[PDB]
Protein backbone atom coordinates (compact mmCIF):
# COMPACT_ATOMS: atom_id res chain seq x y z
CA UNK A 1 0.00 0.00 0.00
CA UNK A 2 1.95 3.08 -1.61
CA UNK A 3 3.05 1.95 -5.09
CA UNK A 4 5.39 -3.90 -3.35
CA UNK A 5 3.89 -1.92 0.12
CA UNK B 1 -9.51 -3.36 -2.32
CA UNK B 2 -10.24 -5.68 -5.28
CA UNK B 3 -13.64 -7.43 -5.30
CA UNK B 4 -15.09 -6.12 -2.32
CA UNK B 5 -18.09 -3.93 -1.79
CA UNK B 6 -19.04 -0.48 -0.32
CA UNK B 7 -19.16 -1.11 3.45
CA UNK B 8 -22.42 -0.16 5.38
CA UNK B 9 -22.18 2.88 7.55
CA UNK B 10 -20.95 1.91 11.06
CA UNK B 11 -19.34 -1.39 9.54
CA UNK B 12 -16.12 -1.10 10.29
CA UNK B 13 -16.25 1.98 13.15
CA UNK B 14 -12.01 1.60 14.04
CA UNK B 15 -11.03 2.08 10.25
CA UNK B 16 -8.97 5.28 10.37
CA UNK B 17 -7.85 7.21 7.11
CA UNK B 18 -3.83 8.62 7.29
CA UNK B 19 -4.35 11.74 5.72
CA UNK B 20 -1.70 14.36 4.07
CA UNK B 21 -1.48 17.78 5.12
CA UNK B 22 -0.07 19.30 1.28
CA UNK B 23 -0.55 17.84 -0.71
CA UNK B 24 -3.60 17.03 1.10
CA UNK B 25 -4.05 13.52 -0.07
CA UNK B 26 -4.75 9.61 1.40
CA UNK B 27 -1.72 8.05 2.30
CA UNK B 28 -2.95 4.77 4.13
CA UNK B 29 -5.37 3.16 6.03
CA UNK B 30 -4.84 2.75 10.32
CA UNK B 31 -7.23 1.23 13.18
CA UNK B 32 -8.76 2.84 16.30
CA UNK B 33 -7.75 0.69 18.91
CA UNK B 34 -8.41 2.65 22.14
CA UNK B 35 -9.19 7.05 22.16
CA UNK B 36 -5.51 7.85 21.98
CA UNK B 37 -3.64 5.26 19.61
CA UNK B 38 -3.81 4.16 16.32
CA UNK B 39 -2.15 1.14 14.69
CA UNK B 40 -0.86 1.25 10.93
CA UNK B 41 1.77 -0.60 9.24
CA UNK B 42 5.41 1.04 9.46
CA UNK B 43 6.19 1.53 5.43
CA UNK B 44 3.42 3.95 5.73
CA UNK B 45 5.54 6.46 7.36
CA UNK B 46 8.98 5.26 6.92
CA UNK B 47 9.66 3.97 3.50
CA UNK B 48 13.77 5.00 2.40
CA UNK B 49 13.63 3.64 -1.03
CA UNK B 50 10.77 6.26 -1.76
CA UNK B 51 12.39 8.86 -0.10
CA UNK B 52 9.68 8.07 2.70
CA UNK B 53 10.41 9.17 6.36
CA UNK B 54 6.45 11.43 7.49
CA UNK B 55 6.80 13.42 10.97
CA UNK B 56 4.06 14.04 13.34
CA UNK B 57 3.82 17.13 11.78
CA UNK B 58 3.46 15.77 8.14
CA UNK B 59 -0.05 14.29 8.77
CA UNK B 60 -3.60 14.10 10.20
CA UNK B 61 -5.60 11.12 11.16
CA UNK B 62 -9.42 11.19 10.08
CA UNK B 63 -11.91 9.50 11.63
CA UNK B 64 -15.17 8.31 11.29
CA UNK B 65 -15.08 8.02 7.26
CA UNK B 66 -17.32 6.69 4.98
CA UNK B 67 -16.48 8.71 1.75
CA UNK B 68 -12.87 8.37 0.38
CA UNK B 69 -12.79 12.20 -0.93
CA UNK B 70 -15.81 14.32 0.84
CA UNK B 71 -14.73 16.11 4.51
CA UNK B 72 -17.71 14.40 6.45
CA UNK B 73 -19.14 17.63 7.56
CA UNK B 74 -20.69 16.47 10.71
CA UNK B 75 -19.43 12.60 11.07
CA UNK B 76 -15.86 12.51 11.15
CA UNK B 77 -13.24 13.66 13.17
CA UNK B 78 -9.48 15.23 12.42
CA UNK B 79 -6.22 14.52 14.54
CA UNK B 80 -3.31 15.77 15.10
CA UNK B 81 -0.77 13.01 16.19
CA UNK B 82 1.52 13.78 19.38
CA UNK B 83 4.39 11.09 18.59
CA UNK B 84 5.09 8.40 15.72
CA UNK B 85 6.39 5.15 17.12
CA UNK B 86 7.89 2.67 14.84
CA UNK B 87 8.77 -1.40 15.88
CA UNK B 88 13.17 -0.57 16.08
CA UNK B 89 13.68 -3.41 14.07
CA UNK B 90 10.86 -3.04 11.27
CA UNK B 91 13.16 -4.18 7.84
CA UNK B 92 12.79 -1.85 4.80
CA UNK B 93 15.72 -3.15 3.48
CA UNK B 94 14.73 -6.75 2.49
CA UNK B 95 11.03 -8.04 3.16
CA UNK B 96 8.60 -5.39 5.02
CA UNK B 97 9.22 -7.42 8.12
CA UNK B 98 7.80 -6.38 11.48
CA UNK B 99 5.73 -3.63 9.53
CA UNK B 100 4.37 -2.20 12.23
CA UNK B 101 3.90 1.31 13.79
CA UNK B 102 1.71 3.23 16.23
CA UNK B 103 0.57 6.79 16.50
CA UNK B 104 -0.77 8.58 19.43
CA UNK B 105 -3.22 11.35 18.93
CA UNK B 106 -2.42 14.66 20.70
CA UNK B 107 -5.81 14.40 22.26
CA UNK B 108 -8.13 11.53 23.09
CA UNK B 109 -10.89 10.85 20.68
CA UNK B 110 -14.81 10.84 21.65
CA UNK B 111 -16.41 7.45 20.38
CA UNK B 112 -19.88 7.52 18.54
CA UNK B 113 -21.93 5.27 16.33
CA UNK B 114 -19.43 5.91 13.86
CA UNK B 115 -15.99 5.78 15.93
CA UNK B 116 -15.50 2.70 18.04
CA UNK B 117 -12.10 1.06 18.90
CA UNK B 118 -11.44 -2.71 17.54
CA UNK B 119 -9.42 -4.97 20.42
CA UNK B 120 -6.26 -6.66 20.12
CA UNK B 121 -6.13 -10.54 20.28
CA UNK B 122 -5.05 -12.43 23.21
CA UNK B 123 -3.51 -15.61 22.99
CA UNK B 124 -6.10 -17.70 22.98
CA UNK B 125 -8.11 -15.24 20.23
CA UNK B 126 -5.21 -15.83 18.15
CA UNK B 127 -4.78 -19.63 19.26
CA UNK B 128 -7.83 -20.64 17.88
CA UNK B 129 -8.75 -17.93 14.95
CA UNK B 130 -5.90 -18.09 13.29
CA UNK B 131 -6.59 -21.18 11.06
CA UNK B 132 -5.88 -21.85 7.23
CA UNK B 133 -9.84 -21.73 6.10
CA UNK B 134 -11.06 -18.82 8.48
CA UNK B 135 -12.01 -15.90 6.89
CA UNK B 136 -11.07 -12.05 8.19
CA UNK B 137 -11.97 -8.87 6.19
CA UNK B 138 -9.80 -5.99 4.99
CA UNK B 139 -11.26 -2.47 4.58
CA UNK B 140 -9.60 0.23 2.35
CA UNK B 141 -10.24 3.28 0.21
CA UNK B 142 -7.42 1.70 -2.35
CA UNK B 143 -6.81 0.54 -5.61
CA UNK B 144 -9.90 -1.09 -6.94
CA UNK B 145 -7.72 -2.63 -9.84
CA UNK B 146 -4.35 -3.80 -10.14
CA UNK B 147 -3.98 -1.04 -13.23
CA UNK B 148 -9.36 2.62 -10.10
CA UNK B 149 -10.55 4.54 -6.39
CA UNK B 150 -13.76 3.73 -5.04
CA UNK B 151 -15.96 6.52 -3.74
CA UNK B 152 -16.68 4.87 -0.44
CA UNK B 153 -15.04 2.11 1.57
CA UNK B 154 -14.43 -0.96 0.52
CA UNK B 155 -14.55 -4.71 2.06
CA UNK B 156 -13.90 -8.38 1.56
CA UNK B 157 -13.77 -11.58 2.95
CA UNK B 158 -11.09 -13.89 2.79
CA UNK B 159 -9.79 -16.85 3.52
CA UNK B 160 -6.45 -17.29 5.78
CA UNK B 161 -3.85 -19.74 3.76
CA UNK B 162 -1.33 -22.34 4.88
CA UNK B 163 2.54 -20.62 5.03
CA UNK B 164 3.60 -23.34 2.57
CA UNK B 165 1.17 -21.95 -0.40
CA UNK B 166 2.02 -18.55 1.08
CA UNK B 167 5.93 -19.32 0.89
CA UNK B 168 5.67 -21.66 -2.67
CA UNK B 169 3.94 -18.37 -4.41
CA UNK B 170 6.84 -15.99 -3.98
CA UNK B 171 10.78 -15.49 -4.02
CA UNK B 172 10.46 -13.27 -1.37
CA UNK B 173 11.73 -14.62 2.14
CA UNK B 174 8.62 -14.61 4.70
CA UNK B 175 8.92 -14.57 8.30
CA UNK B 176 6.81 -15.52 11.17
CA UNK B 177 5.88 -11.55 11.09
CA UNK B 178 3.79 -12.67 8.44
CA UNK B 179 0.95 -14.02 7.12
CA UNK B 180 -1.23 -14.58 3.29
CA UNK B 181 -4.88 -14.11 2.43
CA UNK B 182 -7.01 -15.01 -0.44
CA UNK B 183 -9.03 -17.63 -2.40
CA UNK B 184 -7.04 -20.27 -4.33
CA UNK B 185 -6.97 -20.31 -8.36
CA UNK B 186 -9.35 -23.07 -7.93
CA UNK B 187 -11.75 -21.85 -5.33
CA UNK B 188 -13.35 -19.73 -7.67
CA UNK B 189 -13.62 -16.59 -5.77
CA UNK B 190 -11.86 -13.20 -5.74
CA UNK B 191 -10.60 -9.99 -3.87
CA UNK B 192 -7.56 -8.85 -2.23
CA UNK B 193 -6.20 -5.36 -0.66
CA UNK B 194 -3.95 -3.14 -3.19
CA UNK B 195 -1.95 -0.29 -2.98
CA UNK B 196 -3.40 2.39 -0.91
CA UNK B 197 -5.21 -0.33 1.12
CA UNK B 198 -1.55 -0.41 3.09
CA UNK B 199 -1.79 0.04 7.15
CA UNK B 200 -5.22 -0.97 7.30
CA UNK B 201 -6.78 -3.74 9.60
CA UNK B 202 -7.43 -7.33 8.62
CA UNK B 203 -10.37 -8.56 11.23
CA UNK B 204 -11.90 -11.45 12.72
CA UNK B 205 -15.24 -11.50 14.83
CA UNK B 206 -14.64 -14.02 17.85
CA UNK B 207 -17.56 -16.88 17.78
CA UNK B 208 -16.73 -17.09 21.72
CA UNK B 209 -17.78 -13.13 23.04
CA UNK B 210 -18.81 -12.40 19.20
CA UNK B 211 -16.09 -9.29 19.76
CA UNK B 212 -14.04 -7.52 16.67
CA UNK B 213 -10.18 -7.97 16.49
CA UNK B 214 -7.47 -7.43 14.70
CA UNK B 215 -5.11 -9.87 13.60
CA UNK B 216 -2.63 -8.19 10.67
CA UNK B 217 -2.28 -4.89 8.96
CA UNK B 218 -2.35 -4.83 5.24
CA UNK B 219 1.63 -5.15 4.30
CA UNK B 220 2.45 -5.70 0.78
CA UNK B 221 2.09 -8.01 -2.60
CA UNK B 222 2.53 -8.74 -5.84
CA UNK B 223 -0.03 -7.22 -8.23
CA UNK B 224 -3.45 -6.78 -6.30
CA UNK B 225 -6.14 -10.39 -7.60
CA UNK B 226 -3.76 -12.07 -9.35
CA UNK B 227 -4.27 -15.95 -9.84
CA UNK B 228 -1.74 -18.11 -7.48
CA UNK B 229 -0.76 -14.72 -5.29
CA UNK B 230 -1.79 -13.64 -1.76
CA UNK B 231 -1.68 -10.64 -0.04
CA UNK B 232 0.61 -10.22 3.10
CA UNK B 233 0.23 -8.83 6.26
CA UNK B 234 1.67 -8.02 9.72
CA UNK B 235 1.01 -11.09 11.92
CA UNK B 236 -0.54 -8.40 14.89
CA UNK B 237 -0.38 -10.82 17.75
CA UNK B 238 3.37 -12.09 17.39
CA UNK B 239 4.26 -8.02 17.53
CA UNK B 240 2.11 -7.46 20.59
CA UNK B 241 4.58 -7.73 23.60
CA UNK B 242 6.09 -4.45 21.38
CA UNK B 243 2.91 -2.98 21.87
CA UNK B 244 1.69 -3.07 24.64
CA UNK B 245 5.25 -2.26 25.88
CA UNK B 246 5.24 1.25 24.67
CA UNK B 247 1.34 2.00 25.68
CA UNK B 248 2.74 1.44 29.08
CA UNK B 249 5.76 3.70 28.51
CA UNK B 250 4.31 6.50 26.49
CA UNK B 251 0.86 6.89 27.51
CA UNK B 252 -2.87 6.06 28.35
CA UNK C 1 -11.20 3.24 25.24
CA UNK C 2 -10.56 -0.67 24.24
CA UNK C 3 -13.07 -2.03 27.06
CA UNK C 4 -15.85 -2.22 24.85
CA UNK C 5 -13.85 -2.75 22.42
CA UNK C 6 -15.15 -4.33 19.50
CA UNK C 7 -18.91 -4.51 19.85
CA UNK C 8 -19.69 -1.78 17.02
CA UNK C 9 -22.74 0.67 18.05
CA UNK C 10 -24.38 0.33 14.90
CA UNK C 11 -24.75 -4.20 14.94
CA UNK C 12 -23.36 -5.56 17.92
CA UNK C 13 -24.53 -3.16 20.45
CA UNK C 14 -28.49 -3.13 18.70
CA UNK C 15 -28.06 -6.98 18.25
CA UNK C 16 -28.18 -6.42 14.30
CA UNK C 17 -25.29 -8.08 11.59
CA UNK C 18 -23.54 -6.34 8.76
CA UNK C 19 -25.37 -8.09 5.35
CA UNK C 20 -21.81 -10.47 5.03
CA UNK C 21 -20.64 -11.33 8.93
CA UNK C 22 -22.74 -14.68 8.67
CA UNK C 23 -19.49 -15.28 5.84
CA UNK C 24 -17.04 -15.51 8.73
CA UNK C 25 -18.82 -16.73 11.18
CA UNK C 26 -19.27 -19.94 8.80
CA UNK C 27 -16.15 -20.22 8.25
CA UNK C 28 -14.25 -21.11 11.85
CA UNK C 29 -16.45 -24.53 11.34
CA UNK D 1 -10.34 15.31 -6.43
CA UNK D 2 -10.69 15.44 -2.16
CA UNK D 3 -12.67 18.09 -1.07
CA UNK D 4 -10.96 20.96 1.41
CA UNK D 5 -10.65 20.28 4.54
CA UNK D 6 -10.99 22.90 7.58
CA UNK D 7 -8.64 25.15 7.92
CA UNK D 8 -8.34 24.61 11.40
CA UNK D 9 -7.30 21.54 10.74
CA UNK D 10 -4.57 22.18 9.06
Amino acid sequence: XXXAP
Amino acid sequence: IVEGSDAEIGMSPWQVMLFRKSPQELLCGASLISDRWVLTAAHCLLYPPWDKNFTENDLLVRIGKHSRTRYERNIEKISMLEKIYIHPRYNWRENLDRDIALMKLKKPVAFSDYIHPVCLPDRETAASLLQAGYKGRVTGWGNLKETGQPSVLQVVNLPIVERPVCKDSTRIRITDNMFCAGYKPDEGKRGDACEGDSGGPFVMKSPFNNRWYQMGIVSWGEGCDRDGKYGFYTHVFRLKKWIQKVIDQFGE
Amino acid sequence: GEADCGLRPLFEKKSLEDKTERELLESYI
Amino acid sequence: DFEEIPEEYL
